[PDB]
C-alpha cells in the first residue's frame, strides 16, 4: 500500500512526457548547475602527453513537466529513471577515452524534488589531453586542463554555470593523489565560449598545475655525471712522467661518460627540442672530453719544455675545477629559479 | 509451414525461468568437449588458452512433440527461447564466445524432448605451476567447470562415454611443453550457497627442454669454458687475463636475468636458476684464481708456478663433475 | 628571438570598430594561450581577453560582449576587436603568449609580452 | 505442480515496480555481503593496482517477494535479475571491473519463501592501491576495496558484513609469486559527502614482499665489484699502472652494472631503498680510486707516509663498508 | 506552445519508414561531409597506422522530414537518432574506430523546416597507411582517410565536400612532436566494385618527419663513439688495457644504439637511411682497428714507417669521416 | 503516397516469415554462393602465429519467401532489413577473434530481387591460425589457409559453392598488401568436406602462398657475423711477440659474437628446435672462439718451441680463411635452393 | 632416412572394398598434410585424396563420394577406403606428405614419397 501511492505518482510524471525536447524549448534556456569532486587524480603521462581523473561529475536543471504532490519532498529513485527524462548532453572537449562505470550497477543518481529541481551524478574516469612544453626537463610545471560542455545544444538553447563560487565548485579528495612525480600544487575554475562550425557553446574549464618532482633525476643522472666530471679532474695530480697511468685514467672516465649519457637518454621522452637535462649532460661531456685533451698536450710538451709542461698542470688544477664550479652555479640558478 | 507450427506450439506458455522438473528431481545433464587446440601456457602469469566446442545434452518435456518430423535442426535464434543451463568456468580467467559472422551456437530438439546445445568458446583458464624443477618437470594445467545457481539437488553433470576429443595433438600451440594426455573426473565442492557438482578436465604436460637449451644452457657452459681459456695464458699478460675475467663475470650477470625473463617472479629457487647460479661461481673463481696466484708471486714463488697448473685440471673436472650430479639427479628423479 | 609586434590602434571617436592586432615572429604559438592585456594610465595591468589551441575564448567581466579575440593559426597571429568604445577603454594594449600556469587571467604566467599599441577615445 | 510454480511467479511479477526500493519512504533496507575471493593476481607497482576475482553476494529482503505453499528455495534463470530491484553496490577505488558471461553471465538470483532475495555476482576488478615504496624491495603493502552504495543513504539502504569476521573466504587459499598474504580485515563505516551520508564496507590485505632470490640477483653484482676495489690496496704503489688500471675499471664496471639495472627493475620516479645501496657502493669504489691518486701525489717525496696509508686502507675500508652494509640491512630489516 | 512540439515531432515519425532512403526508388540523395580535426596522435612506424580525433558531420535534405508552423530548428535528442534513416558511411582503411560515449554518445541530430537533417558524430579513428621507410627518418608520408558509401552505390546516393576546400577545418592547430603537416588535400571520386559503383572521398595529409629527435638520439651518440676511436691512432701499442677498454665500450653501446633503433621499427626488408649511418661509421671504426693491426704489424721491420703511418691517421681519418657526413647530408636532405 | 509502394511490399514479405528455418526446407539443399574481396593482406605474426585480413565476404542464396512485384527490380535495402530474414551462420574454422565493423553503421548490404535471390555482404577483419614450422628460418615459406562453412547445418542441408570458378572466387586488391617481412606469392582456393561428431559439413578453403623476405636479417644478423668472423682471423699475421695487439682482437671479436648472439635472440621466433638461423651463430661463434684458442696455443709455446709455435700460424693463415668460406658455401647452397 | 612404409593393397576380383594404409616414423608427420595418389601404368600420377591438420577431406573429381579417407594421428597413419573397384582402378597408390606449397592437389607440394603399394583389379 505504502508503495502504490509513489507509484501513481511515477507514472503521472511519465504520462505524455517527451524526452526529445528540452525543458522550456522554444521558451527560455535550459541552465544546468555543475560541481565536480576529484576522487583522484591519476597518473600524468608525458609519452602519450595526458592525464587521468576519477570524479564524481554532478548536475543539476529545472523541469517544470517533473513536479509533484506526495509523502515525500525528494523522490530517490533508481538510476533507470534517468533514461525515461531529459537530461544534458554533457561531453568532454579535450576527453580521449572516457569510462562511465556501471559496476556492478549504473554509478548514477537521480533526485526529484517537488519543485521539478533535478541532480543528476555520476562517476567517470577521464583520460584529458595535457599539451606539454618539456624545454625545461626535468624542472617543468604544466597546467592540464579540463573542458566540458553540450555538445548539440548552442549557449542560446542550454548554458552552464557553477553550483558555487567557481573556486568552490572543484573540490579534490585529500587521499585521491595518485601522482608519482608530479605535485598538484592547485586547480584554478575558469568559463568561456568556442565558436565551431554549428554555433556557439558554454564551455566549463578547470585547469590543474601540476609540477615535476626532481628527485629521482638528481640521484640518476645528476650525481653519477658531476662524480665523473670531478673523477676526470684528478687525473691533473697524477705525475706527469706515469704517461700510461694517465692514459688509462683519462680514457676510461670518457667511456664512463658515454654510458651514462646513453643511459639517461632511455627514459627521456620523444621531443624534437633539446631539453634542460640535454644540456647539462653536453657540458659536462666537454668537461671530461676537454681533460683527455689537456693531457695529450702536456703529454706533447714532455721531454721538450718539461718547464712548460709543469705550468699547464698547475693552471689546470684551478682552471678546469672553478669554471665546472660556476657552471653549476649558472645552470642550477637559472632552472630552478623558474 | 508445419513445422512453424510445431515451434509455436511448443513456446506458447513455456516459462524459460524455470528449469525442467523444478519440483520433482535433479536435471541431468550429458557434457561433451572437443578440444581445436590448447594455445602457449603463458608461465608468466600463470594460465593457458584452449580452443573447445562446448557440448551440453538434456531432456525437457515440455519441448515434446507429435508428428513426421523426428529433430528440429535449429540456429542460434532460439537459444535464448528456451531454458539453458547456467555452467561457467570456475578457474576461467577470460573467456567468450564466438560470434563472427552470426554466433557460434546450435541448438537440435528431438521429438521425445531431448536437447542438443553446442557453442565454440575460447578460455584462458588459470593454471598454477611449481616451478621448483623448472624446466624438467611434468604439470597438469585443469580445467573445471559447474553450474552457478543449482546446487547439486537441481542440476547434476554427468561425462558421455566419449567425452573429451582431441584433434591433431602436434598442430598446437605448445613449444616449451609437450601434451601428453587427458583425464576426467568428477567431485562436489560445497561453497557457502550449497553442494554443486563440478566437472574437471586435466592436460598432462612434460618438460621439452629443447627451447631452454638454446637460450640458457649453452650460452652459460659457452661461458664458462670461455673462462677456462685463462689458464693457458702468460700471468704477464694481465690485460688478457684480466678483460676474459672480468667481461665473463658481465656476461654471466646478463644471461642471469634472462633465464627469469620466463618464468615468474618467484621467491625460490628453480633448477635453471641453479645451474646458473653455479656456472657464474665457476667464472668468479677462475677471476680469484688469476688473483690468486698474483698474491702467492713472491711469499711462495715456486708454489705460484703450479697453480696455474692445477688450474688447468681442477677446473674443467669439478664442472664435468657438477653437470654429472646435476643431470642426473633432475632428469632421473 | 622571439618578438610580438603589435599593429593598428590609434584615435576613435566614442565608439565605433578599431581592430588591433598583433603578429608573432621567431616561434610558434599554436600550443600557447595568446591574451590582451590593457594598461590605464596609473591603475594596473587588466585582463581582456585570451584564446588557447581548442579555440576556447576567455573574456573579462568589463568587456564582455563588446571585444571579439581571434586567432589566425596559420600566420601564427592574434587580433582583438574594439566595438562601442568608451572614454574609458583609452590605454596602452598588450599583446601576450604563454602557457597559463596559475591561472591565464594573471599576467605574471606569460613569458612573451608586446611591445604596446596606444588607443585613444574621443568624446 | 510445475503451472503452480509458474502462476506464483508471474504473480510476484506483476505490478512490481523495478524503480522503488524495498520499504520505499519507510526504514533502511538492510544488505548483507559475503565475499570468497577467488585469486589475486597482477599486483603491479608500475601501475600501482591489482587484480582481484570473486564471487560477489549480497543479502537483503523484499516483502513484494514473498510466496507461500511453495516449500522451496526458487532458483530462477538470471536473466530474471533485471526485472528486479538490486543494490546498486559499486567499488570506489575501481578502475576496470567487468561481470563473466561464459557460458551465460555468471549471476545467480535465489528465492526465498519469506521474500529474502539472495544474488551473486563473478566479478574481476581491477582496483588501485597507492604503494610507497621507499623501502622497495623490503617493502609492505596494505591494498583495500571499498564497497559502497551510490544512489542509497544510510536513510536508506545499510551496509554489513554477513557472517562478521567470517564473511570473507578464500584469502588463505591465495598464493602469489612475490608477496606473502600477512592479515585481513573487514572494516565497516559511514562516508559523508556533498550529497549526503553513505554507508560503506572495507576489505584490506597486508602484503609482504618475500625476500627470496631476486635481491641476491641484485645487490651481490654490486658487493663483488666493491670488493674487487679493494685489491689494489695489496698492489705496490710503486706499480702506477696496475693500480690505476683496476681503480678506474671498477668505475666503470660499476657505472654499467647501475645503468642495466634501471631497464630491469620496474619503473618508478621516486627514490626506492635499492637506489641508496648503489650510491653507497658507487662511493665506495670512488674513494678507493681517488684514494691512490693521492698516494701517486705524495709517495715521491714521503715513502713513509705512502705505505702507512696503503696499510690502514687494507683495514678501514673493508671495516667501513661492513658498517654501511650493517645499518642498511638493520634499518630496512 | 511546447506541448505542439510534441505533436509535430509525433506526425513526422508516424508511419516513417527507416528502412527507405529519401526518394527512395528515385534520384539519388546527395550529403554532404564537413570534418572538423580534433588532434592527430600516435603515427606508428611499427604498426603503419595513425589514430585521429574528429567532429564528423553530415548533412542532407530528407522531404519526410518536413514541418510547418514553428520557425526553429530542432535540435532533438541524440537518441532519436535510432529512428531516422542516416547514411551507412564507412571508413575503408579503418582498424580501430569508436563514437565518444561520455557522458552520453557524442551525437547531434538537428532538424530544419524544408526537411534537411544534420547529423554529427565525434569520432576516434585509427586508420592505416603504409609508410615508405627507406630514407627514414628523412622521410615524408603520405596518410588518407577514405569515406565511401557501402551499401548504396552512386544510383542511390551522392558524396560531396559541404564548403568546397574549406570543408576540414582545424588542420593548421595540429602540433605533432615528430612530424610537420606540410599540406592537406581533399578529393572526390567514384570507386567501382563487383557489386556497383560506389562514391567516394578521400582526405589526404603529407607529413614531414622532424629530424631533430634522431640527432640527440642516434647520430651525436654515433659520432662521439666514432670520434673517440681516433685515440688510437697517439697511443703507444703497450697501452694494452686502454685500447681494449675503447673494444669493448664501442660494441656495448653500439649495440644498445642499435637496440633501441631496431625495437621502435617493423623488420623491414630494406635498407634505411640510418642504416647507411651506422654502417657508415662501423666502417671507420673497423679501419681503425685494421690501421692498427698493420702499423703493429710492420712496427719491427720498419718502425720509422709505423711511426709515419700514425701521424697521417691522425688526420686522414677526420677528413675522410667529415668528408662522408658532407656528402650523406647533402645527398638525403 | 510514393514510397507507400515499397512499404507495403515489404510488410507483406515478412507477414508471415519465419526467420528461424532455412529456405527450401523439407524440399531441398539451401546452395549459398560464396566470394571474398581481399582489401588488404594484414601482417603476419611469427609469435603468435597467425595473420589478419580484411575482406568483403559476400553470400547469396535463394528464398521462395521473398519474391515480389512492383515497379523496380531489385531493393537495396538497409542492413537493418537482414536481421529479420535467415541469414547463413557461416564461421571460421581456423579464424580466430575476429571483428565485424560498426563505424559509422553495420558494415553490411542486402539486395532482394524480384525472383527471391539474395546478396549480404559484411567487412570483417579476420585473424586465422597458421601454423608455420621454422626449420629453415629466415628462408621459410608457409601456406597460411582460410577455412569457413556453416556451424549448425550439415551438408544434407546447407552446401556452399563460389560464385564463380574457384581460381576467380577470392580476388585480393591491386595495393592492399600490408605485408612487411613477407611476400603473396599467389593463392590456392579449394572445397572439403569436415566430419564431426554431429555430422558432415562443407568447408570452404583458400590457401596462401607466403615466402619470407630475408634482407631484414642479413643487415641485422648475418653481416654483423660475418664482419666479425673475419677481424677474428687477422690476428694469424701478427707476430707471436705482439700480445698487446692481439690481445685487443681476441677478446673484442670474441665479445662481439657474444653479444650478437645474446641480441639476436630476443627477436628470433620462440621455438624448441634449431633453424637456419641458429646454425649460423653457432657455427660463427665456433670459428670466433677457435681463433682465442688458436692464440692461447700459440702463446703457450712461445718460448718454449717456437718453431712449433711459427708453424701453427702459418697453417691458420690457411685453414681459417679456407674454412669459412667452405661453410658459406655449403650454407647457402642448402637453403636456398630448398 | 624418412620412410613412409605402406601396407595394404593386393589383387581383388569383380570388385570389392580394399584398405589401403601408411605409416610415418623419425619425426611426427600430423603437423603435414597427408595424401594419396594414384599413378595408373604409364599414363601419368593422379591425385585422389587428401586430409590435413584440421581434420578436413579433400577429394578428386573420379573419386568424390567413393573414397573414403581417414587419419589416426595418435599413431601419425593415414589410411585410404576403396569401394566399387574398376578395371579402370588398376595402377600402383603412393602415401605422401608434406606441408601443401603451391596447392595441395600438386605432387611437386609433397616432398616425401611413399614406396608405392601395387593394387590389381581383375574382372
Ligand atoms: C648495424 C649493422 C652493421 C653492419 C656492419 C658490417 C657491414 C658494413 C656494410 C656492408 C654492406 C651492406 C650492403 C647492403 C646489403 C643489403 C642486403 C640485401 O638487401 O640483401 C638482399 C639479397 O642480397 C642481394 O641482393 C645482394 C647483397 C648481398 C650482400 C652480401 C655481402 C657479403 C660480404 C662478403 C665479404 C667477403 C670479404 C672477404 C675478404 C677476404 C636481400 O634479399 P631480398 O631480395 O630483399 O629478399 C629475397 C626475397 O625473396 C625477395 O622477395
Ligand atoms: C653466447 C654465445 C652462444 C652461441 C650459440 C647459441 C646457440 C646455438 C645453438 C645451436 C644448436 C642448438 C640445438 C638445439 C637442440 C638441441 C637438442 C635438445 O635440446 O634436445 C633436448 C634435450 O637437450 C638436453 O637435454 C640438453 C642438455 C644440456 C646440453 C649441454 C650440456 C653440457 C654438459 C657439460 C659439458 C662440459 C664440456 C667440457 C669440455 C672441456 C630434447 O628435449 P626433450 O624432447 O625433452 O628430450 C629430453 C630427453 O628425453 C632426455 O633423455
Ligand atoms: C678448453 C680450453 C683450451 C685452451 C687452450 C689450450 C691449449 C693447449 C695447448 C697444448
Amino acid at each position: 500500500d505504502n508503495t502504490t501511492v509513489f507509484t501513481r505518482i511515477l507514472d503521472r510524471l511519465l504520462d505524455g512526457y517527451d524526452n526529445r525536447l528540452r525543458p522550456g524549448l522554444g521558451e527560455r534556456v535550459t541552465e544546468v548547475k555543475t560541481d565536480i569532486f576529484v576522487t583522484s587524480f591519476g597518473p600524468v603521462s608525458d609519452h602519450d602527453m595526458e592525464y587521468t581523473i576519477d570524479v564524481f561529475f554532478r548536475q543539476s536543471w529545472k523541469d517544470e513537466r517533473l513536479k509533484f504532490k506526495g509523502p515525500m519532498t525528494v523522490l530517490r529513485l533508481n538510476n533507470l529513471m534517468a533514461s525515461k527524462i531529459w537530461t544534458p548532453d554533457t561531453f568532454f572537449h579535450n576527453g580521449k577515452k572516457s569510462v562511465a562505470h556501471n559496476m556492478t550497477m549504473p554509478n548514477k543518481l537521480l533526485r526529484i524534488t517537488e519543485d521539478g529541481t533535478l541532480l543528476y551524478t555520476m562517476r567517470l574516469t577521464v583520460r584529458a589531453e595535457c599539451p606539454m612544453h618539456l624545454e625545461d626537463f626535468p624542472m617543468d610545471a604544466h597546467a592540464c586542463p579540463l573542458k566540458f560542455g553540450s555538445y548539440a545544444y548552442t549557449r542560446a538553447e542550454v548554458v552552464y554555470e557553477w553550483t558555487r563560487e567557481p573556486a568552490r565548485s572543484v573540490v579534490v579528495a585529500e587521499d585521491g593523489s595518485r601522482l608519482n612525480q608530479y605535485d598538484l600544487l592547485g586547480q584554478t575554475v575558469d568559463s568561456g565560449i568556442v565558436q565551431s562550425s554549428t554555433g556557439e557553446y558554454v564551455v566549463m574549464t578547470t585547469h590543474f598545475h601540476l609540477k615535476r618532482k626532481i628527485g629521482y633525476f638528481v640521484i640518476q643522472t645528476y650525481l653519477p655525471c658531476i662524480m665523473t666530471v670531478i673523477l676526470s679532474q684528478v687525473s691533473f695530480w697524477l705525475n706527469r712522467e706515469s704517461v700510461p697511468a694517465r692514459t688509462v685514467f683519462g680514457v676510461t672516465t670518457v667511456l664512463t661518460m658515454t654510458t651514462l649519457s646513453i643511459s639517461a637518454r632511455n627514459s627521456l621522452p620523444k621531443v624534437a627540442y633539446a631539453t634542460a637535462m640535454d644540456w647539462f649532460i653536453a657540458v659536462c661531456y666537454a668537461f671530461v672530453f676537454s681533460a683527455l685533451i689537456e693531457f695529450a698536450t702536456v703529454n706533447y710538451f714532455t721531454k721538450s719544455q718539461p718547464a712548460r709542461a709543469a705550468k699547464i698542470d698547475r693552471l689546470s688544477r684551478i682552471a678546469f675545477p672553478l669554471l665546472f664550479g660556476i657552471f653549476n652555479l649558472v645552470y642550477w640558478a637559472t632552472y630552478l629559479n623558474r | 509451414g508445419d513445422v512453424t507450427v510445431i515451434l509455436n506450439n511448443l513456446l506458447e506458455g513455456y516459462d524459460n525461468k524455470l528449469r525442467p522438473d523444478i519440483g520433482v528431481k535433479p536435471t541431468l545433464i550429458h557434457t561433451d568437449m572437443y578440444v581445436n587446440s590448447i594455445g602457449p601456457v603463458n608461465a608468466i602469469n600463470m594460465e593457458y588458452t584452449i580452443d573447445i566446442f562446448f557440448a551440453q545434452t538434456w531432456y525437457d518435456r515440455r519441448l515434446k512433440f507429435n508428428s513426421t518430423i523426428k529433430v528440429l535442426r535449429l540456429n542460434s535464434n532460439m537459444v535464448g527461447k528456451i531454458w539453458i543451463p547456467d555452467t561457467f568456468f570456475r578457474n576461467s580467467k577470460k573467456a567468450d564466445a564466438h560470434w563472427i559472422t552470426t554466433p557460434n551456437r546450435m541448438l537440435r530438439i528431438w521429438n521425445d524432448g531431448r536437447v542438443l546445445y553446442t557453442l565454440r568458446l575460447t578460455i584462458d583458464a588459470e593454471c598454477q605451476l611449481q616451478l621448483h624443477n623448472f624446466p624438467m618437470d611434468e604439470h597438469s594445467c585443469p580445467l573445471e567447470f559447474s553450474s552457478y545457481g543449482y546446487p547439486r539437488e537441481e542440476i547434476v553433470y554427468q561425462w558421455k562415454r566419449s567425452s573429451v576429443e582431441v584433434g591433431d595433438t602436434r598442430s598446437w600451440r605448445l613449444y616449451q611443453f609437450s601434451f601428453v594426455g587427458l583425464r576426467n573426473t568428477t567431485e562436489v565442492v560445497k561453497t557457502t550457497s550449497g553442494d554443486y557438482v563440478v566437472m574437471s578436465v586435466y592436460f598432462d604436460l612434460s618438460r621439452r627442454m629443447g627451447y631452454f637449451t638454446i637460450q640458457t644452457y649453452i650460452p652459460c657452459t659457452l661461458i664458462v669454458v670461455l673462462s677456462w681459456v685463462s689458464f693457458w695464458i702468460n700471468k704477464d699478460a694481465v690485460p688478457a687475463r684480466t678483460s676474459l675475467g672480468i667481461t665473463t663475470v658481465l656476461t654471466m650477470t646478463t644471461l642471469s636475468t634472462i633465464a627469469r625473463k620466463s618464468l615468474p617472479k618467484v621467491s625460490y629457487v628453480t633448477a635453471m636458476d641453479l645451474f646458473v647460479s653455479v656456472c657464474f661461481i665457476f667464472v668468479f673463481s677462475a677471476l680469484v684464481e688469476y688473483g690468486t696466484l698474483h698474491y702467492f708471486v713472491s711469499s711462495q714463488p715456486a708454489r705460484a708456478a703450479k697453480m696455474d697448473s692445477y688450474a688447468r685440471i681442477f677446473f674443467p673436472t669439478a664442472f664435468c663433475l657438477f653437470n654429472l650430479v646435476y643431470w642426473v639427479s633432475y632428469l632421473y628423479l | 628571438q622571439v618578438q610580438l609586434q603589435e599593429s593598428g590602434g590609434g584615435l576613435v571617436q566614442a565608439g565605433g570598430s578599431l581592430r588591433v592586432s598583433c603578429a608573432a615572429s621567431g616561434r610558434t604559438f599554436t600550443t600557447y594561450i595568446m591574451a590582451w592585456f590593457r594598461q590605464a594610465p596609473g591603475k594596473e595591468r587588466e585582463f581582456l581577453a585570451a584564446m588557447d589551441q581548442g579555440r576556447i575564448q576567455y573574456y573579462g567581466d568589463s568587456v564582455r560582449g563588446r571585444f571579439t579575440i581571434s586567432r589566425d593559426y596559420a600566420k601564427n597571429s592574434v587580433d582583438l576587436q574594439l566595438d562601442g568604445l568608451r572614454p574609458e577603454d583609452t590605454a596602452v594594449y598588450y599583446c601576450a603568449a604563454g602557457a597559463g600556469f596559475w591561472g591565464l587571467r594573471t599576467a605574471s604566467s606569460y613569458h612573451y609580452w608586446g611591445q604596446g599599441t596606444q588607443v585613444t577615445v574621443s568624446s | 505442480n510445475m503451472s503452480f510454480v509458474k502462476e506464483t511467479v508471474d504473480k510476484l511479477l506483476k505490478g512490481y515496480d523495478i524503480r522503488l526500493r524495498p520499504d520505499f519512504g519507510g526504514p533502511p533496507v538492510c544488505v548483507g555481503m559475503n565475499i570468497d575471493i577467488a585469486s589475486i593476481d597482477m599486483v603491479s607497482e608500475v601501475n600501482m593496482d591489482y587484480t582481484l576475482t570473486m564471487y560477489f553476494q549480497q543479502y537483503w529482503r523484499d516483502k513484494r517477494l514473498a510466496y507461500s505453499g511453495i516449500p522451496l528455495n526458487l532458483t530462477l534463470d538470471n536473466r530474471v535479475a533485471d526485472q528486479l530491484w538490486v543494490p546498486d553496490t559499486y567499488f570506489l577505488n575501481d578502475k576496470k571491473s567487468f561481470v563473466h558471461g561464459v557460458t551465460v553471465k555468471n549471476r545467480m538470483i535465489r528465492l526465498h519463501p519469506d521474500g529474502t532475495v539472495l544474488y551473486g555476482l563473478r566479478i574481476t576488478t581491477t582496483a588501485a592501491c597507492m604503494m610507497d615504496l621507499r623501502r622497495y624491495p623490503l617493502d609492505e603493502q596494505n591494498c583495500t576495496l571499498e564497497i559502497e552504495s551510490y544512489g542509497y543513504t544510510t536513510d536508506d539502504i545499510e551496509f554489513y558484513w554477513r557472517g562478521g569476521d567470517k564473511a570473507v573466504t578464500g584469502v588463505e587459499r591465495i598464493e602469489l609469486p612475490q608477496f606473502s598474504i600477512v592479515e585481513h580485515r573487514l572494516v565497516s563505516r559511514n562516508v559523508v559527502f556533498a550529497t549526503g551520508a553513505y554507508p560503506r564496507l572495507s576489505l584490506s590485505f597486508r602484503l609482504k614482499r618475500n625476500i627470496g632470490y631476486f635481491i641476491l640477483q641484485t645487490y651481490m653484482p654490486s658487493i663483488l665489484i666493491t670488493i674487487l676495489s679493494w685489491v689494489s690496496f695489496w698492489i705496490n704503489y710503486d706499480a702506477s699502472a696496475a693500480r690505476v688500471a683496476l681503480g678506474i675499471t671498477t668505475v666503470l664496471t660499476m657505472t654499467t652494472i647501475n645503468t642495466h639495472l634501471r631497464e630491469t627493475l620496474p619503473k618508478i620516479p621516486y627514490v626506492k631503498a635499492i637506489d641508496m645501496y648503489l650510491m653507497g657502493c658507487f662511493v665506495f669504489v670512488f674513494l678507493a680510486l681517488l684514494e691512490y691518486a693521492f698516494v701517486n701525489y705524495i709517495f715521491f717525496s714521503q715513502p713513509a707516509r705512502a705505505a702507512a696509508i696503503d696499510r690502514w686502507s687494507r683495514i678501514v675500508f673493508p671495516f667501513t663498508f661492513s658498517l654501511f652494509n650493517l645499518v642498511y640491512w638493520l634499518y630496512y630489516v
